[PDB]
């Protein structure tokens, strides 16, 4: 099944020119459409057509398809245009979204996240329950991916992450859970935290002992 | 004037079905087919499928197959979605949305790709068979400054407020917001930032407080014995 792939974060600052890019196996050859959607509301149509503006869209937004990447350019970005936004190609009638970018108007320097993993309460294990709790704060932008780590190798169920919210000054946070049984506790060495924000990973690791 | 209104939020029990209207309006309803995109919380958008109300043909994306079924009403210009044998991952926001592309796949001759212009305001859907259930609170012991709080487990439904001290310790705390796991219940953490040296002389309590089941629990946060 078709894919497209997007940066899930993208940065600027007020008046800059932003771009966001969009990759698939050529891509080029079909037709695609960039979608804004503003924190609490719907989806917008912004581009049709590989490069067309619905009436009433602004002329900064702009956009291009060619070989295998497409890609949405918003000059002089205003706070305004701060969204998720979303490419969208068919395959065989099919509709196909990107997995979204979020778009950040930076209102204050970089900063990265202070990890916390917190291991199993002891009166969390004595009830027979396991609940490792990554916590991740003071970071800006408002975005980060999570993953787990069994010793080396990667865990996929049982976690649960939520999305970045605000802090009291004006930096974001957020919040991954692995739960396991308190036997896959016991069995292995140590877990890991890995959480990367804007390309470097900060990782913290606890054990049974 | 074209619009899209959507019925109301539903919540609804795992194995059971669910139906989402929409009613089209400021055109002809016959002009374009209408469509479904769902948004679990937090996540990117799906596309479910598509309806043409001139012929009533449907074309469903494959991961639906089977679980949903599209009408359309054209005396009152209204599409239906149904989504059956519902699982907690169903649990999303679903738009009504106007697809002005032609497909094959609903009786157009010449296949033509122009987008979804128009989006309704969505409806939320929620999958869990949980009633009104206290919550359970476990603490996260900390071991320069410190960082410790409480695991607020398994309740329903949100909300539930977290306050430290009765609320006489406000700086540096943080209410995550809660997550859906696939049990139905909820759960969240709150978090607070102290200074090392105060661990060994000042008594940290978070005060958690769920009023749809008139819990309240006080948990008391011990550092832990090692460094
Ligand atoms: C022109 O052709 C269309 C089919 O392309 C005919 O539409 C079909 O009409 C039948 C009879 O009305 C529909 O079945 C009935 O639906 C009603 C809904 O209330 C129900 O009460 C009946 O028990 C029966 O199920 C059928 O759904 C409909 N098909 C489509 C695709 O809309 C139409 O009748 C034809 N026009 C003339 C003048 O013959």
């Amino acid at each position: 099944s078709y894919e497209l792939i997007q940066p899930p974060s993208v940065s600027v600052s007020p008046g800059q020119t932003a771009s966001i890019t969009c990759s698939g196996d050529k891509l080029g050859k079909k037709y695609t459409c960039w979608y804004q959607q503003k924190p609490g509301q719907s989806p917008v149509l912004v581009i049709y057509q590989d490069n067309k503006r619905p009436s009433g869209i602004p002329e900064r937004f702009s956009g291009s398809n060619s070989g295998n990447t497409a890609t949405l350019t918003i000059s002089g970005t205003q706070a305004m245009d701060e969204a998720d936004y979303y490419c969208q190609a068919w395959d065989s009638s099919a509709v196909v979204f990107g997995g979204g970018t979020k778009l950040t108007v930076l209102g204050q320097p970089k900063a990265a996240p202070s990890v916390t993993l917190f291991p199993p309460s002891s009166e969390e294990l004595q009830a027979n329950k396991a609940t490792l709790v990554c916590l991740i704060s003071d970071f800006y932008p408002g975005a980060v991916t999570v993953a787990w780590k069994a010793d080396s190798s990667p865990v996929k169920a049982g976690v649960e992450t939520t999305t970045p919210s605000k802090q009291s000054n004006n930096k974001y946070a957020a919040s991954s859970y692995l739960s396991l049984t308190p036997e896959q506790w016991k069995s292995h060495r140590s877990y890991s935290c890995q959480v990367t924000h804007e390309g470097s990973t900060v990782e913290k690791t606890v054990a049974p002992t | 004037q074209v619009q899209l209104v959507q019925s109301g939020a539903e919540v609804s029990k795992p194995g059971a079905s669910v139906k989402v209207s929409c009613k089209a309006s400021g055109y002809s309803f016959t002009s374009q087919s209408l469509g479904w995109v769902r948004q679990a919380p937090g996540q990117g958008l799906e596309w479910m499928g598509i309806i043409n109300p001139s012929g009533g043909i449907t074309n469903y994306a494959h991961k639906f197959q089977g679980r949903v079924t599209m009408t359309r009403d054209t005396s009152t210009s209204t599409v239906y979605m149904e989504l059956s044998s519902l699982r907690s991952e169903d649990t999303a926001l679903y738009y009504c949305v106007r697809d002005l592309s032609h497909y094959n796949e609903v009786g157009h001759d010449r296949a033509y790709y122009y987008g979804m212009d128009i989006w309704g305001q969505g409806t939320t859907v929620t999958v869990s068979s949980a009633s009104t259930k206290g919550p359970s609170v476990f603490p996260l012991a900390p071991s320069g400054t410190a960082a410790l709080g409480c695991l607020v487990k398994d309740y329903f439904p949100e909300p539930v407020t977290v306050s430290w001290n009765s609320g006489a310790l406000t700086s540096g705390v943080h209410t995550f917001p809660a997550v859906l796991q696939s049990s139905g219940l909820y759960s969240l953490s709150s978090v607070v930032t102290v200074p090392s040296s105060s661990l060994g002389t000042q008594t940290y309590i978070c005060n958690v407080n769920h009023k749809p089941s008139n819990t309240k629990v006080d948990k008391r946060v011990e550092p832990k014995s090692c460094h």
